[PDB]
């Protein structure tokens, strides 16, 4: 936490919570489609000042924790492909973006 | 274009904090009567000819001057027009129905009515007389319940023309 | 009209009208008195047209004034006949353009909507349009009733 | 001189396209006389290969 | 477009009533002068591209600073395009008199005109002193008659103009 | 201007026709609905600068880039623009709900508002928001029976600017 | 109007930024050439009407027709309106120049001044003409330094007529 | 949109005039900085990508809200396309730099712009913000003469933006 | 002109300036004393060059100042005169420029249509235009009078 | 459509190997050809019409049934084809000088044109005669070291045609 | 190439070669011989250029030949050295042909995708390209190093 300072552990913690915020929407709107397109550049803006391992390793581990509460096979598998389409974009933006 | 689902999710996006009960109870009365809509959709896409139809022989029966001589609507062209322009109306109300929003209607059909129609010299107070007649079939038609979701539609695409 | 047709036809390729299209409004011009003398046999005969050809057709096709026809009663039967007199009046103004246009444009485009909005056998249309030819062709000559009875032609063949 | 059966595949140098395009690819029209020289002289622009042409009427 | 006879037809279809004496009259009044209109049209039609030369010689020749530089129609670009708005007026007159009407001078030629010559700065007293020039370039070669039917609808051209 | 009474008349009037039932009834109507559209404007005349007020607040919260440097609303003299147009927006709607009818926001209001905004510079998007804050902010001082009544003269401004 | 000062203080007030080295940098250059402006405009002023006598008389020596019958100057009462809008912009030519900014020109001299002189009749490129012999008179008296500055406007000037 | 040479044949041009001594001045004048203007133009497009990004991480930073919610750059979606308009800012400002003029941005960039955020919704004070802090990186990375040549056309961007 | 065409063209496919059109601004700046020299030569004589190439044009082609001829008169002359003028002052206008864009943009669109319009022969126009290439090309060094002849012949191809 | 620098280019990129010293070699030779081939370019430019005059001359008078009826030139149309198709054959043939290269001669000539003219009727024979028509006119202005240039291109339409 | 644009430009609206198409190709032929002396100059020293890139790529981005990276391996390695080859041969092209073209159309049009399926950084590439720019500029001269810079550049902005 000390190595980045206040600022990027705010912007860490605020996309954290934007992460989950639009895996709700996503659920709410019956389509991934908003995650996904805010994803398929986001790797790019981070590179430079953010871990992509680190992100992906977060996203994963919200997926778990998610996963655990929901207690019902088909809500888990359709919270673990909202939060997989994270984890696929990310791993799509290894070039640059589209 | 926007539903409901569209304008709750963006307007706790902008506060960027998740749903709280006014949201979910939102969610919940737009889905409470989402069954309800999906019938008098099918209802009215099945049968909006014949809607079509009532209306038409309503609204020119109460008003003979339309169609004959030196009327708007005296033409075999402008008679085709006139009807065709009540189905775009029942058309939108249905999609504004389904979706929960007058987004679409003011995006295609209020962004440019008024310029049409007093281009075209269209009487517009007869329109929506017109429209008040489809609300009142497509009523008949689809049920009370569904009458309501209906009317509150129609009464917006009438008060955007007058 | 014939003149209107020709020169929306050359502002259409921005061009002056040719020497063959200047004969076409000359040989119109020089044929309007006779086309005048067939709109006053027309016009003047309107009402005994009108009549005839509602006994005609409802002598054709009964059905139509039968119970459960589309005509079956005094008001629906005065629509018909009101019907009949639009489009005679309709045969009368395509007779002095020279064309179909005023046909086309006030009764020929969106007919068929128009009459199925209306729950009208087109057919019935077409009846009654062959039989009002037949009354209107019976007062002109044969030079005049044929002219005429190419409208009244153009007429059924767009209600079918 | 009336009309010109043209069959020709005009290719693509300049991007990669994700729609199909496999018809305007590969094709076959009728061309009136008087647009053949221009829709010939496009279709050369273009880069495209003009298969055979054959005279229909 | 309208023409003569299309106009009579309108009157009396949006009234609903059938030909009468005053309307056969008005009839008879354009059969009779259609073959003078065609005369003119087709000596119009023979001798256009002189018409608009006398008259752009005229107008240029009064007004000299139109074509030298910062006028108008100052370049080869320029002056093709005046030469071209006076060709337009031209046959849109002969398509009028051929007509009987000034209906097609209205849609085609002056709906958005004032305000196109607005924006692109041309000098629309100019424009109508060439049409004007066109008038009697045009009187002189279709006799006098002709000449009082062209004038008609050159004279609505510079009216409709201003 | 025109009232949902003096609309009746007109057509009647113009039809040279009698009052009959239709008429009697949407006459009906409109008295039925007096008493609450009276008490609304009577409310809203008391609470006009409090509605304008929270208002102007909301729009300038939901988009702070108007009053801050470089925004059509930054200045003394363009945020009391903007306020002046919103008392007029409040004022007028309220004199077309007292009417029942939308004639008076068309000619004293619409007529001309999208090209005075379009030449100013002044962004007609914020123009909306602005209503639909003043909308909903006055929906909550007329109560849910008056809001329905209002809410629709304050769409009509909307669809009008939009 | 705004000058070069009011162009530094609005490009700052529109970012919201106080004063920094480089607004201080542009008004030090305006100050700098404040005394070359200020001899400028003294010394055009003492001999505006000079100036305007040998213009026209180039003018009208170059171009004789104008003040010839037919001519757009031929009156004592177009003469004089002639040698007034002379008078303007050798006036506002000196007021820009002493503001150091265009604005003034666009502001209060170009503005509707094409469809003006198109409405008169006044001849656009007879009027550029004038202003190029102004220019000439006016470079001669203020020197080579303050023609160069001079000159900006008048060509400003001949480009925004032409 | 015309370069600095074309900027002088048009001048010239519309005085029906050769070129003159002050002409060939100027037209040398904008010869002797060619090759520092290519120059330039092949460092920009050197880091361009770059310029980008220190000038949207200075923005963002002295203008937090803009990313956060109810901000208009909140989005990876808005993000991307507030950054390609960064690059169509750079890009053009690099061509202007290279013609000489400011022709190419009022043509290409600066008409319409203000309009279209407006119905955007895009802050025009924050893209006058983006576009100084681009002028500030390009100015190290490009030198000192070369900034102030680059920097008078990022400040005719702010100011037609303003 | 041709900083003005690379820009266009960079500007057409939204990228920056290849490599090759940097390298073609480079030398079309680099030229741009010699362009100068070229233009303030031809600028500085076309007094000379007009009365000359006009005395060539009309010895050459008598027709056009003889009785029934477009140039008869000394009004005509004048304005055949003054024409040359505006296209020596065209090509000046494109030798700084370093493209035939000006002389385009003014004088070769419509020109057919103009001459048309005064009733100016083109193979006239074109005899004059060469005789002007001629008159000019004698008082440029060899390596300018390709130059400044390449402008002349592009502007003799438009009219001709 | 590839020149002789981009031809030798594709050989060695096919083959996956840097440019050797024989590459460098054949480089040297176009760029030594490449002011000769540009003289006879400007001078081809400039004599194109005329080339056109004398080369229709001399085909329509060896063969004198072609311009006769009954020939596959008798028509203003059909001479206005065959005239449109020998001046495109001498601009291609200019181009492939210019380029060094036939190539585009293939890509813009010879594409499709050998069945068009087959499917026509269009004699081979005639085709040829005018191209050599036309080859040893244009040598002859060219100069012999241009001449024999253009005859590999002239001959290479011949014999592709053939 | 040059010539082949000037000819694409000149064919696209039918007409002959402008003047200031002759202009420019005349620069490109009369700078021909010094192309080929940098065309000289970078392909005999390739191998110097093509390893102290590769060496400064893997320095800059130790994460590259890292366990996980896209060049891990010494098959992939191997691609990388022959990717870095294909470019600057690309590069040679084009400083011959006198235009990017020759880059673009073999290795630019497309690159993003191809990249794309093989999961390359475009960021190694940019920073092989900028180490590539950097000895191929050391090792020229500046006249000769600004303008093949250039290419590496125009190479560099297509990547990126
Ligand atoms: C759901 C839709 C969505 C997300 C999540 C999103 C993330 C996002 N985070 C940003 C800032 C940032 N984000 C981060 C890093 C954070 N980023 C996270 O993925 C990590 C958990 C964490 C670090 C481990 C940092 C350090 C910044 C500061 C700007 C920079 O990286 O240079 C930005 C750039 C805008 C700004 O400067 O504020 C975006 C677009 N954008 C979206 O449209
Ligand atoms: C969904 C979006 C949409 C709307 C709303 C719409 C309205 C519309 N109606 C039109 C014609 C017309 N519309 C009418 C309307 C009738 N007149 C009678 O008096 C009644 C009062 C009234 C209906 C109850 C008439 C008479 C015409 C023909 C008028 C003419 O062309 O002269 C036209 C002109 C184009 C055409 O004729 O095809 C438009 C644009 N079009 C659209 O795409
Ligand atoms: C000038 C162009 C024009 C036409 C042609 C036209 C026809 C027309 N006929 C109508 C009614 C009618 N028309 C008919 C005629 C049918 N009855 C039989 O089946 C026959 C097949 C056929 C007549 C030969 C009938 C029976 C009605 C009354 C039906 C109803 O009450 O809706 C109506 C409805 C308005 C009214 O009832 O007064 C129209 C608009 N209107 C026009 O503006
Ligand atoms: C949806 C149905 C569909 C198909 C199947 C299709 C095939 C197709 N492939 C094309 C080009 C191409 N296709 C390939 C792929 C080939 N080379 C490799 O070695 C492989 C052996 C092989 C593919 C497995 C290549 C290399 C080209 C470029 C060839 C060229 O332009 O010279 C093109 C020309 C248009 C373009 O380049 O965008 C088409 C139409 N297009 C369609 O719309
Ligand atoms: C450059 C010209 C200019 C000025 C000056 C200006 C003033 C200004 N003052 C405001 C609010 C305010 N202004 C004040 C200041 C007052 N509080 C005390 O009573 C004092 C007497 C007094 C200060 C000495 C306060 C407290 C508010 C907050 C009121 C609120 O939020 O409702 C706002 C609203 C901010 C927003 O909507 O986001 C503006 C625009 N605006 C301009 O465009
Ligand atoms: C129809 C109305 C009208 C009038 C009256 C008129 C007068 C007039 N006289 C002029 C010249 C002149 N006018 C005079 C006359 C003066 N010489 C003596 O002092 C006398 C007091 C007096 C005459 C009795 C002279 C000497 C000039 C020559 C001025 C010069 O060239 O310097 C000019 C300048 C243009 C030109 O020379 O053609 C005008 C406009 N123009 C008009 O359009
Ligand atoms: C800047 C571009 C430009 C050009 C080129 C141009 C040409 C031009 N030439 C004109 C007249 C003329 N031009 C000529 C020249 C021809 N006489 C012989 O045939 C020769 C072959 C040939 C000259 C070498 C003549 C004789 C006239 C007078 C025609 C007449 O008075 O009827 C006019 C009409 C001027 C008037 O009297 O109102 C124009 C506008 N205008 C332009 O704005
Ligand atoms: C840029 C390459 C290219 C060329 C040149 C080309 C020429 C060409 N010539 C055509 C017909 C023709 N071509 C010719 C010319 C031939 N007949 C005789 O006169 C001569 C021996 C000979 C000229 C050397 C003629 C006369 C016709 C019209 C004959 C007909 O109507 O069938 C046509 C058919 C379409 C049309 O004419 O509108 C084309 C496309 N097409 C191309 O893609
Ligand atoms: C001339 C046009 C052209 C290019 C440019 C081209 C690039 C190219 N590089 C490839 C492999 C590769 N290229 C690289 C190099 C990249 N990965 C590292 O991260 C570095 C950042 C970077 C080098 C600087 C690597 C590591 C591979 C091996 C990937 C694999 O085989 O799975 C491949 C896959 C096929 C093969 O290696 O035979 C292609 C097609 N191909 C072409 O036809």
């Amino acid at each position: 936490i000390a190595v980045y300072g206040p600022e990027r552990m705010q912007k860490s913690l605020r996309d954290l919570d934007w992460f989950l915020r639009y895996v709700n929407y996503s659920l709410v709107a019956g389509d991934s489609n908003m995650i996904l397109l805010n994803c398929l550049g986001l790797r790019e803006i981070l590179e430079k000042a953010c871990s992509i391992d680190a992100t992906i390793v977060a996203v994963q581990e919200m997926r778990r924790a998610a996963t655990g509460y929901l207690k019902s096979n088909d809500d888990k598998e359709l919270v673990g492909s909202y939060f997989d389409v994270i984890i696929r974009s990310l791993n799509a933006d290894k070039s640059d973006t589209p | 274009m926007q539903d409901a689902i569209t304008s709750v999710i963006n307007t706790y996006d902008v506060q960027g904090k998740y749903f709280d009960t006014s949201a979910f109870d939102k969610l919940k009365a737009y889905y409470a009567t989402g069954e309800l809509r999906v019938r008098a959709a099918g209802t009215i896409s099945a049968n909006a000819a014949t809607i079509i139809k009532e209306a038409s022989a309503k609204l020119f029966s109460n008003q003979p001057d339309l169609v004959r001589p030196g009327g708007n609507a005296y033409t075999t062209r402008r008679y085709a027009a006139c009807v065709r322009d009540m189905d775009y109306f029942l058309r939108y109300a249905t999609y504004a129905m389904l979706a929960g929003d007058t987004s679409i209607l003011d995006e295609r059909v209020l962004n440019g009515l008024k310029e049409t129609y007093n281009s075209l010299g269209v009487p517009i107070s007869s329109t929506v007389q017109g429209i008040q007649a489809m609300k009142e079939v497509t009523g008949s038609l689809v049920g009370s319940g569904a009458a309501k979701e209906m009317g509150v539609y129609f009464d917006y695409l009438s008060s955007g023309l007058s | 009209s014939v003149v209107t047709k020709a020169i929306v036809s050359a502002d259409a390729e921005a061009r002056y009208l040719s020497p063959g299209e200047l004969d076409r409004i000359r040989g119109f011009v020089s044929s309007g008195e006779r086309r005048l003398r067939v709109a006053q046999t027309l016009t003047e005969s309107r009402e005994r047209i009108i009549k005839q050809a509602g006994d005609q057709l409802f002598q054709k096709r009964p059905d139509l004034v039968s119970p459960g026809g589309n005509a079956y009663g005094a008001e629906r039967t005065a629509s018909c006949l009101r019907d009949l007199d639009y489009y005679l009046r309709l045969v009368t103004f395509g007779i002095v353009a020279g064309d179909v246009t005023p046909i086309e444009e006030i009764g020929v485009i969106g007919v068929k909507e128009m009459y199925r909005n209306l729950e009208v056998p087109l057919p019935g249309m077409v009846e009654a349009v062959k039989a009002m030819k037949s009354v209107a062709t019976g007062l002109l000559s044969g030079d005049d009733s044929a002219e005429v009875g190419y409208y009244f032609d153009y007429l059924a063949g767009a209600l079918a | 001189t009336r009309l010109f059966k043209v069959t020709a595949l005009i290719p693509s140098y300049k991007k990669v396209r994700g729609g199909r395009e496999l018809q305007n690819t590969y094709f076959t029209k009728l061309v009136e006389y008087d647009r053949w020289f221009a829709e010939q002289q496009r279709i050369q622009k273009q880069g495209g290969k003009i298969l055979s042409v054959k005279m229909v009427a």
